[PDB]
């Protein structure tokens, strides 16, 4: 046993896939638009998976056969795997409206999202290089298809091709690293790998073959999370695709990759090389994002760059070896995810507006004044303004970084937060104080999208009154590795 | 004196799902 | 292509003469 | 089981009644959204013989003695109280919104003069034809107030908001206007061309307001407008 | 044709893909008659008896732009002479009581006073107050900030900027009253209950 | 890899069906009641 | 509990984007959120129990 | 009012248990767009009061604080919309048609005052009386319009299309019939007889019109 939570989502995907194709290819049902019927059913398939994974959390480690030769499930994986499904479900909740407006007959598009979640669930628990690569391939492959869903419009398909090549290269680079890592280790399991690589220290103890592999595996992961050293065309992918598909790739693959990153590198590899590369990436991502937030104008692209800047703050936790720092990274991932879902949902709130600049998004003070305050909260959360939940996560990242001793890295993060805040007050000024740009009038959304904002915006502000639970949850996960 | 065939099954299912929710706390 | 495919199903073979078998 | 859930219909009434137990802080909600409005005919002692093709708007309380011709409209919210003196409407006379085609009892000297409006008489919005006869193929102005015994001759448009005093029957083609009864000008022939054009277009436009008389099934079937 | 339809009069009358969509927070008084293409916008207020019809063009009242009691707002066919004459009562315009409009394109922050008849192409410019009975002929662009009036739309006065600053306050006061009315009506109605009790009497 | 071959099948289908089957060969789709039918051009 | 108070606020200001006015029948779902607060606090006692164990399990594994 | 708001909530709370609670049983009856202007006497914390012998037309709304006395009438399409201050309509008046009597709310630019309509006042059609302390046995003309604070004194026969100005205390018996308010002529006595007899004319014509019924055959037709 022990694979039942993953088995259910794979079975649920197959059952939805058979239901969608048989029904969609039905003259009797007049070839109906299954998407949105596959939806709701798809959202509850994730929710049933969430319950099964949570229910069997003590039972997850049922047998040595699964952990030693296939995948190992641990307390850290369970807490993040629960979050991964919740992140996936939250994205589906905002996405349902997009399915309704679009002529979505793509029942398969939901099955791809569930298949991606199954790949992501296998990715979090993957304990072998073969398993991690195969799981990464499935999650990315499902994602490649979602990017090219709007075939009639070349803008989505061309964006998909750049995402596909970046994905193929990232998987391929990681694969080459596995080959080199395999050559020295003689085994592909992370557990066997850790025994050979424990305290390898490429300066203290010679390890030419292992390092050659480690260099490739680390580089491949960075392309997947849109790290700035390998950001490449990844920011382009975010703006070119419509906002809802962009949201799904924005949070769920990134969270899965970050959780996979901590497991593959901290436990398996012990050299003074892995922490430093993230430290350089963190400084660069925040610097690139801060420059980009001022440089970028389109609201969708700006969100991607703000997300890239936040990704750098997340990277610092791995960069500082302290377990408290790894915990701080987890606090950041959760806050960034809630804000990223909230931010995409506010953009999704202005569904009526076609692609438009920030100035057009302004003038929301007179109309939808509460939404205007809600937009201000979303920008503030990435900005690092103190009352919001993001600052508390950043302060833990910074407090851990000061304890870790990363004064230079910590300072640039504060400086990048400072660089971001000026644009955010300017954006807040744009919303109410100035640049209304025509007094444009917006349209309503579904209750689920409003609740995504309601359950998140209140929580972002409520974090100050009761911040203890999240901090407790995050450290437990870091210690488990 | 009834609604469309199948709507009744869903209405019955909702009560059995809601009964389960109270029951889950109870048992 | 939405062109009408040649469905190879039909009614079973029953030799259909004209009504003038016996008495015109 | 379903359909016996009418208990929720009965439960709603308890709360639909809890408005009484909650209208105590001041005398509140004397309105109940009732049903009766003796409006679309409201026959006092004479009945309108309005045609089967003369679209009257369900707001238009065409009281008492009225007659409308084939193709003429009686638009939204226009009372026609033919209660004390006879009224009539020729084929094509589009008595537009908010009209007051209610006639008279008298005004200071007899002057019964049953209002008779000819064909193709495009009457304007908010017009008040209190007690004048109107001739064929003229275009009264939106906001006009046509007082007692003002025979508006043919093809003579009355201006927008143009109050016309008593007995000041305008000539043909003489565009009237002004708060006092004064003429304005003799515009052009294109004026009468557009008068006839607007008259026939308003006739077929009222023939396009057949959705006003649609049935519940047809209203909810139009609610398919979302899909298209 | 029969008279006394139980339905009363449906206040939102679409025809041919043309739904006079009412934005929320727009108290559309129950007497009114929306028809064809009448896009009332946020915070607007269509008050008692005010008809708003629909032609080839489209009526549109703007943000906070009320259309007060018993005010007809129609639009001419195309009027392609100078500009497409689709009535656009833009933001904060207080079309006062028992006025009348047709194909005129009013500009932000006006006050179209009582019984003020209008006509085509009368682009009443921004921040413009019109006196009572403000009748206008086609094309008379009442300029900015200028009080007007008269039966042929004769100019009267330019306005001090304090009155211009007060116009938005009057628009939002009307909107406050409109919200006080909107709190008097519920999403659906209880008329159906009375109609069913009528039908069960049959 | 079984699931990866299945995802490759689903992908080659959803990508390169090219509107040549029920993806769009359902029908052109038409509704009479909403249709103007010469009332509106 | 405080969570029920939270689920009244979250139900309001929600659909405010839709400008829907005030609250409706599904809006009064603060009993469900009240349950969330009770579980969140309960999870923390279990999480803190486990968090102490995570430090002690680390020490037992460390030896 | 606070408890009025709570009442709106319980009625809404109940209305939902019928809207899809028991209507979902195959019933789209609540989905019909029936009118709501039939709330003739629309209400607030202040309510409209109307006596027995006072015909109110069903095409006409009477909103706000109203005090329709005896003999008064509100004919087809009129709107006595007087939320701010009471529309203290006296006795035996005769609105006669699509008129309007407003204390309609503005930003207190002129301190809107109640509209104390007098007695036997046979207001004509389309009159747009607005903050009008119009006294008794007065005539207002067809298509007319008035302005704030006006006091149409006894027997002041305002003419058609007229537009009386603000705060103008028109003298008792002076005929003002122009857009700029302007006295024209001391009214004659035959006009006095006409205005004092048309009062009881409509008083009887309004006690007539006998709406007070239902037309089921037409209801059955419009049902199909
Ligand atoms: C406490 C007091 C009660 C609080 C509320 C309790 C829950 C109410 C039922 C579930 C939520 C439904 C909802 O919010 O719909 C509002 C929404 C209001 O719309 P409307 O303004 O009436 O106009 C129609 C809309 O357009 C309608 O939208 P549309 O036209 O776009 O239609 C799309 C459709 C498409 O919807 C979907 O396909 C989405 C389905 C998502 C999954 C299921 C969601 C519901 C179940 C949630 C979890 C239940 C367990 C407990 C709670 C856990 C935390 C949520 O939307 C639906 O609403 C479909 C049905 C949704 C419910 C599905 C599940 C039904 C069985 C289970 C009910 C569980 C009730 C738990 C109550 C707990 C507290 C007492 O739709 C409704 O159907 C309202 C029904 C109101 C009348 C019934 C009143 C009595 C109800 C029973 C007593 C009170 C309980
Ligand atoms: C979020 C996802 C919600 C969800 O899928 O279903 C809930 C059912 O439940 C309540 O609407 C009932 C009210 C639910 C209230 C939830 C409050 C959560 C508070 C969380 C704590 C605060 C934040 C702590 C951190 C919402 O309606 P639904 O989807 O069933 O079904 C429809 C519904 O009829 C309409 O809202 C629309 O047609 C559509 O948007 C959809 O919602
Ligand atoms: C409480 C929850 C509300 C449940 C409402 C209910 O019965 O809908 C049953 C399923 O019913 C259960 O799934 C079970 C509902 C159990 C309700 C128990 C109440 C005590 C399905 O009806 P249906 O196919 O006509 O679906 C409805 C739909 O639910 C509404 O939201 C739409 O507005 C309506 O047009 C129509 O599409
Ligand atoms: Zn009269």
């Amino acid at each position: 046993l022990a694979v039942f939570p993953e088995i259910f989502i794979i079975n649920a995907t197959f059952i939805l896939l058979i239901h969608g194709v048989v029904f969609s290819t039905s003259k009797k049902y007049d070839y109906p638009p299954l998407a949105s019927n596959v939806g709701w059913l798809g959202l509850l398939s994730v929710l049933i998976t969430l319950l099964l994974l949570a229910a069997g959390a003590p039972l997850l480690t049922i047998a040595h056969l699964f952990w030693n030769n296939l995948f190992r499930r641990d307390n850290f994986t369970y807490f993040c795997q629960i979050f991964l499904l919740l992140s996936t479900a939250g994205t589906i909740s905002m996405c349902f409206d997009f399915f309704d407006q679009e002529r979505f007959d793509a029942f398969e598009f939901i099955v791809l999202i569930l298949l991606s979640t199954c790949g992501m669930l296998f990715m979090i628990s993957a304990y072998d290089l073969i398993a991690m690569y195969l799981a990464i391939e499935l999650q990315s492959l499902c994602f490649y298809v979602i990017a090219a869903s709007k075939r009639k419009s070349e803008f989505s398909t061309e964006a998909g091709l750049k995402y596909l090549i970046l994905g193929a290269f990232s998987s391929g680079i990681l694969l080459f690293g596995c080959s080199m890592i395999y050559g020295s280790t003689g085994a592909t399991h992370f557990d066997q790998l850790a025994k050979i690589l424990t305290g390898y220290e490429i300066t203290g103890a010679r390890s030419s073959g292992i390092f050659m592999g480690i260099l490739f595996i680390a580089v491949g992961f960075l392309f997947k999370i849109t790290a700035v050293p390998f950001h490449m065309w990844a920011p382009d992918i975010y703006e070119g695709s419509p906002t809802p598909v962009t949201a799904f790739l924005s949070i769920a693959p990134k969270i899965s990759i970050f959780a996979n990153i901590l497991r593959v590198f901290i436990y398996g590899s012990y050299g003074a090389t892995l922490q430093q590369i993230f430290f350089f990436c963190s400084i660069a991502s925040m610097i690139l994002g801060a420059l980009a937030a001022m440089a970028q104008t389109k609201v969708k692209r700006l969100l991607a760059y703000s997300s890239i800047g936040h990704v750098g703050y997340i990277c610092i936790g791995f960069s500082c070896g302290t377990i408290e720092g790894i915990q701080s990274l987890l606090i950041g991932i959760f806050i960034y995810a809630l804000m990223t879902m909230d931010a995409f949902a506010i953009v999704l709130a202005l569904r009526q507006t076609r692609v438009k600049y920030i100035a057009d998004l302004g003038a929301l003070a007179k109309t939808n004044p509460i939404l205007a305050i809600t937009f201000s909260i979303t920008m503030f959360s990435y900005a690092g303004i103190p009352p919001l939940a993001g600052f508390c996560s950043k302060f833990y990242l910074f407090f851990a970084a000061l304890g870790c001793g990363a004064y230079f890295l910590a300072l640039v993060g504060v400086v990048t937060s400072v660089i971001g805040c000026f644009y955010y007050i300017r954006l807040v000024k744009r919303m109410f104080f100035d640049t209304p740009r025509t007094w444009i009038l917006y349209e309503p959304m579904d209750r689920n999208k409003s609740l995504l904002l309601a359950m998140t915006s209140f929580f972002i502000t409520l974090f100050l009154l009761y911040p203890s639970p999240l901090f407790s949850v995050t450290h437990q996960m870091a210690l488990s590795l | 004196v009834s609604e469309d065939k199948n709507r009744n099954y869903a209405v019955v299912a909702g009560v059995v799902a809601i009964v389960g929710s109270i029951g889950w706390y109870l048992k | 292509a939405a062109a009408a495919a040649a469905a190879a199903a039909a009614a079973a073979a029953a030799a259909a003469a004209a009504a003038a078998a016996a008495a015109a | 089981r379903a359909f016996y859930s009418v208990g929720f219909w009965i439960r709603e009434t308890g709360q639909a009644l809890d408005r009484l137990g909650c209208r105590l802080q001041g005398k509140n909600y004397f309105r109940e959204q009732l049903s009766r409005h003796r409006t679309l005919m409201n026959v006092f002692d004479k009945a309108p013989i309005v045609d089967k093709e003369a679209f009257v708007a369900p707001s238009a309380s065409v009281i008492g003695d009225v007659h409308i011709g084939r193709g003429s409209s009686i638009w939204y919210g226009c009372v026609l109280r033919g209660d004390v003196n006879t009224v009539s409407v020729g084929s094509g006379t589009n008595i537009q919104d908010n009209s007051l085609v209610h006639v008279a009892k008298s005004n200071l000297s007899g002057k019964v003069h049953p209002t008779i409006i000819g064909d193709n008489v495009t009457i304007g919005h908010s017009a008040v034809l209190h007690g004048c006869t109107v001739e064929d193929e003229t275009f009264i102005g939106m906001g006009a107030t046509l007082l007692d015994g003002v025979v508006v001759e043919k093809h003579g448009m009355v201006a927008a908001g143009a109050l016309v005093r008593q007995n000041t029957r305008i000539p043909s083609g003489e565009v009237w206007g002004g708060n006092p009864a004064r003429f304005l000008r003799k515009l052009t022939d294109e004026e009468i061309a557009f008068i006839s054009q607007s008259a026939t277009n308003y006739s077929n436009l009222a023939q396009a307001h057949a959705a006003e008389n649609a049935k519940p099934l047809n209203v909810i079937e139009f609610e398919k407008v979302l899909r298209k | 044709r029969v008279k006394w339809d139980y339905r009363g009069q449906r206040q939102i009358i679409p025809l041919g893909q043309w739904l006079p969509k009412v934005a929320v927070d727009a108290y559309v008084a129950p007497n009114v008659v929306l028809a064809g293409q009448v896009t009332v916008w946020d915070g607007s207020s269509v008050w008692n008896g005010a008809v708003l019809r629909g032609d080839l063009n489209k009526i549109t009242v703007g943000f906070c732009s009320n259309v007060q009691e018993r005010c007809v707002v129609h639009a001419a066919w195309s009027s392609p002479t100078g500009l497409p004459a689709a009535t656009i009562i833009d933001r904060y315009v207080t079309v006062g009581a028992y006025s009348l409009l047709r194909s005129c394109t009013i500009e932000p922050e006006c006050i179209i006073g009582q019984h003020s008849i209008l006509m085509e192409g009368s682009l009443v410019e921004t921040r413009s107050i019109l006196e009572a009975g403000s009748v206008v002929p086609p094309g008379r662009r009442i300029p900015s900030g200028e009080l007007w009036g008269g039966n042929p739309a004769r100019f009267i006065r330019t306005l001090t900027n304090e009155e211009t600053l007060e116009i938005p306050k009057l628009a939002v006061a009307i909107n406050h009253l409109s919200g006080d009315y909107f709190s008097e009506f519920l999403p659906y109605s209880t008329v159906y209950l009375e109609v069913e009790k009528f039908k069960k009497s049959l | 890899p079984s699931l990866i071959l299945l995802v490759a099948m689903i992908g080659a289908i959803v990508l390169t069906m090219h509107r040549t089957t029920k993806v769009k060969r359902q029908d052109v789709f038409r509704r009479n009641a909403i249709d103007f039918r010469r009332t509106i051009m | 509990m405080v969570g029920a108070l939270l689920g009244l606020g979250t139900q309001m200001y929600s659909n405010a984007l839709r400008k829907l006015p005030y609250m409706r029948h599904p809006w009064e779902h603060v009993v469900g959120m009240g349950l969330g607060a009770v579980f969140a606090n309960q999870l923390v006692k279990w999480d803190v129990k486990l968090k102490e164990d995570l430090d002690v399990m680390l020490a037992k594994a460390r030896a």
